[PDB]
C-alpha cells in the first residue's frame, strides 16, 4: 500500500529519452525518487517509488516540462495526485472492558491520520499500541482482538490515560504523542472555525478548545476532512472517511453513512451540555 | 466581584469571586454549585480557553463579565 506500482498513459506517442526525472512529491515538497521506467507501450510508462511512502498521505506525480512527442515539446509540467490511504472499509474495535470507547475512538482517528508513521516509530509510544496500528487493516479478527486488548492495557498504564473507567479522547492522543493544533492558541482567530481556516498550511490535526463548539456542518474544508470524534456526553464514536465514503464506528459496529446524516450532528448535546467534536483530522 | 457562567444547556450561573482568584478556584466553585468536576469543565472568555494556573486578573475579567462553560464529560 506504501510502495505501489504507478503507470501513466500519455495522449501522444512519447519517445524514450524524452521523459525526464519523474518524481513523487509530498505535501511539503519533499521529493522521493522512483526506480527504472518500464515502457508498456510508446504511450504507457510504469514505475514505483524506490523508498516506501508515508501512510495516509497525498503524493504528487510530476512529469517535468519537456516531454517530447513523436510529432513537439511539453509546455507545462504534467501533474497528477493520489493518496496512500486504504480504500477498504474500516474495521470495528470491540469495547472489551466496557469503558474504552474513548480509547477505541482515539485509535480509530489515529490510524486514519497523517501522523500514523510518526506514531509507529515513536519509542515513547507503548509498543503494543504501535503493533496494533501497524496491522490494523491486515490483522485477523482474533489477532486484532488480542492486539486491541494489549493496546488498551498499555495505554491505561501510562500517566495520561485513567487506569480504569471512562475517559476523554484527548488523553489517548497525549499518550500517542500526536501533535494537535489548539484553536484557542491561534494568533488570528477568536473561534474554532476561523482558527482552522487560518492555521499554518502544514497543519492536519486540530483540538477544538475555543468557542463556539462546532457541528460537522461548521467544520471548514469538508473536501480534505477525513476523521473526527463525536461525543454524546458519556459515549464516544468515531467518524472516518475512506475512498470518499464516511463510516460511523461505534466500537465494534461499523456502518456507512450519508452526507445528509453528518450535516444533522449537533455541536453539543443540549441535554447535558457536553461538547461533541473535539478532534478533527485532515489530509 | 460578580461574574456569570453560561452553559450550552441555556443556563446561567452567577459566582462571587475576586480578581486574585485562580481559574482552578473558579472551577472548584463550579464543582460545588452544580457538581461538575474541574477535570471536565472548559471555561472560555473572548473565545480563549482559560488556563488553570492563571488568575482572572490575567484575562482582564472584570465585574459584569460573563464566561462560557463547556462540559467535557468522560465517555
Amino acid at each position: 500500500m506504501r510502495r505501489p506500482t504507478i503507470e501513466l498513459e500519455f495522449d501522444r506517442a512519447i519517445e524514450p529519452g524524452s521523459v525526464p526525472h519523474i518524481a513523487l512529491r509530498a505535501d511539503d515538497g519533499t521529493s522521493v525518487a522512483v526506480g527504472p521506467l518500464s515502457w508498456l507501450s510508446d504511450r504507457r510508462i510504469a514505475f514505483a517509488p524506490r523508498k516506501p511512502l508515508k501512510s495516509n498521505s497525498r503524493y504528487e506525480i510530476m512529469v517535468p516540462a519537456g516531454i517530447r512527442s513523436t510529432t513537439e515539446r511539453s509546455a507545462h509540467p504534467l501533474t497528477s495526485s493520489f493518496d496512500t490511504a486504504p480504500v477498504t472499509p474500516p474495521r470495528g474495535l470491540p469495547n472489551l472492558d466496557g469503558a474504552s470507547c474513548f480509547i477505541n475512538t482515539a485509535l480509530q482517528l489515529a490510524v486514519h491520520s497523517s501522523a500514523l508513521d510518526d506514531i509507529l516509530s515513536n519509542e515513547a509510544v507503548p509498543p503494543a499500541v504501535r503493533t496494533l496500528l501497524e496491522d490494523y487493516d491486515a490483522a485477523s479478527a482474533d489477532a486484532l482482538d488480542a492486539q486491541l486488548a494489549a493496546a488498551v492495557a498499555a495505554l491505561r498504564a501510562t500517566p495520561e490515560v485513567p487506569d480504569s473507567g471512562p475517559g476523554q479522547t484527548l488523553e489517548v492522543m497525549q499518550a500517542l504523542r500526536m501533535p494537535l493544533y489548539d484553536t484557542s492558541s491561534a494568533n488570528n482567530a477568536t473561534n474554532n472555525a476561523d482558527a482552522i481556516r487560518h492555521a499554518p498550511p502544514n497543519t492536519k490535526a486540530f483540538f477544538l478548545n475555543s468557542y463556539p463548539p462546532l457541528s460537522y456542518a461548521d467544520l471548514p474544508n469538508h473536501d480534505r476532512l477525513v476523521a473526527f470524534d463525536y461525543s454524546t456526553g458519556g459515549h464516544y464514536v468515531a467518524y472516518v472517511k475512506r475512498d470518499g465514503i464516511w463510516y460511523r464506528i461505534d466500537d465494534a459496529q461499523v456502518s456507512a453513512v450519508n452526507e445528509q446524516d453528518l450535516l444533522a450532528l449537533p455541536a453539543f448535546n443540549p441535554a447535558n451540555g457536553s461538547v461533541s467534536i473535539e478532534i478533527a483530522i485532515y489530509r | 466581584m460578580q461574574i456569570f457562567v453560561k452553559t450550552l444547556t441555556g443556563k446561567t450561573i452567577t459566582l462571587e469571586v475576586e480578581p486574585s482568584d485562580t481559574i482552578e478556584n473558579v472551577k472548584a466553585k463550579i464543582q460545588d454549585k452544580e457538581g461538575i468536576p474541574p477535570d471536565q469543565q472548559r471555561l472560555i472568555f473572548a473565545g480563549k480557553q482559560l488556563e488553570d494556573g492563571r488568575t482572572l486578573s490575567d484575562y482582564n475579567i472584570q465585574k459584569e463579565s460573563t464566561l462560557h462553560l463547556v462540559l467535557r464529560l468522560r465517555g
